[PDB]
């Protein structure tokens, strides 16, 4: 087993609830 | 190399994000099994093969009774496939579904699986990171197996910073995006022990705002029904600070566990 390398956070898509948080965010505030 | 022609095909076990999991059976041995299949267009556009690759180098090294098998893997023209072990009674989501609440003898022993799975896991530096209800498994003696290793990690020098897992399950460092270790899979393991006794996660809330400020903020309750064992246990698992969270060796000596766990 290597130790995980990290990736491009921004260049994929995001757990499901950052996706709703954002949503949230732009819905109402 | 495995191929899909060493196999029959059975029917749909379950739904992920990226395509079904499907009871199959290897052709020479009629060994049962099930095949989770993942479409290539779609993790490509996801972007998301980290995942895959991580999933599968760090759970194919596993080895122990309550952390589910992966046994290979092939792929084709559009299409992905993990050979699992075959995983009879579903999930403890759905028997959650079906039960409300589970008793303390029940949770107690659940729990005592869980701590046994995630200690081999940690022994080894691997973090899992979504040990929610849908992605722990029953097998046919109703042994809690953890399993989708898809954002699990081998973190053995350094912390991490990814975000990750599903928000109801994950404590204030990693909904933060601060850096996290180990100490991430005992504050879900305090999530899931109240979940299975109350029969809803401790921070739920009909906003996915509202529930990031609940845990950052570690505010939760107890119905009068949880007892002072579980409230205790539960109580020193959902520590904001990492560092103040039980070793796992100290949840399977709880006088909670030990006085209600099966195993
Ligand atoms: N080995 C297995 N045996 C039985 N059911 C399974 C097995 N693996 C997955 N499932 C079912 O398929 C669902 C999705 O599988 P999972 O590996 O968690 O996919 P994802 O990574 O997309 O969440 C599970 O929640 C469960 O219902
Ligand atoms: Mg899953
Ligand atoms: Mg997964």
């Amino acid at each position: 087993l290597s130790p995980s390398r990290g990736f491009a956070e921004h260049s994929s898509e995001p757990p499901s609830w950052v996706t709703e948080m954002l949503l949230e965010n732009e819905l109402w505030g | 190399q495995w191929a899909l022609e060493d196999f029959e095909i059975g029917r749909p076990l379950g739904k992920g994000k990226f395509g079904n999991v499907y009871l199959a059976r290897e052709k020479q041995s009629k060994f049962i099994l099930a095949l989770k299949v993942l479409f290539k267009a779609q993790l490509e556009k996801a972007g998301v093969e980290h995942q895959l690759r991580r999933e599968v180098e760090i759970q194919s090294h596993l080895r122990h009774p309550n952390i589910l098998r992966l046994y290979g893997y092939f792929h084709d023209a559009t299409r992905v496939y993990l050979i699992l072990e075959y995983a009879p009674l579903g999930t403890v989501y759905r028997e959650l579904q079906k039960l409300s609440k589970f008793d303390e003898q029940r949770t107690a022993t659940y729990i005592t699986e869980l701590a046994n799975a995630l200690s081999y896991c940690h022994s080894k530096r691997v973090i899992h990171r979504d040990i929610k209800p849908e992605n722990l498994l029953l097998g046919s003696a109703g042994e809690l197996k953890i399993a989708d290793f898809g954002w699990s990690v081998h973190a053995p020098s350094s912390r991490r910073t990814t975000l990750a897992g599903t928000l109801d399950y994950l404590p204030p460092e990693m909904i933060e995006g601060r850096m996290h270790d180990e100490k991430v899979d005992l504050w879900s393991l305090g999530v899931l022990c109240y979940e299975f006794l109350v029969g809803k996660p401790p921070f739920e809330a009909n906003t996915y705002q509202e529930t990031y400020k609940r845990i950052s903020r570690v505010e939760f309750t107890f119905p009068d029904f949880v007892t002072e064992g579980a409230r205790d246990l539960i109580s020193r698992l959902l520590k904001h600070n990492p560092s103040q969270r039980p070793m796992l060796r100290e949840v399977l000596e709880h006088p909670w566990i030990t006085a209600n766990s099966s195993k």
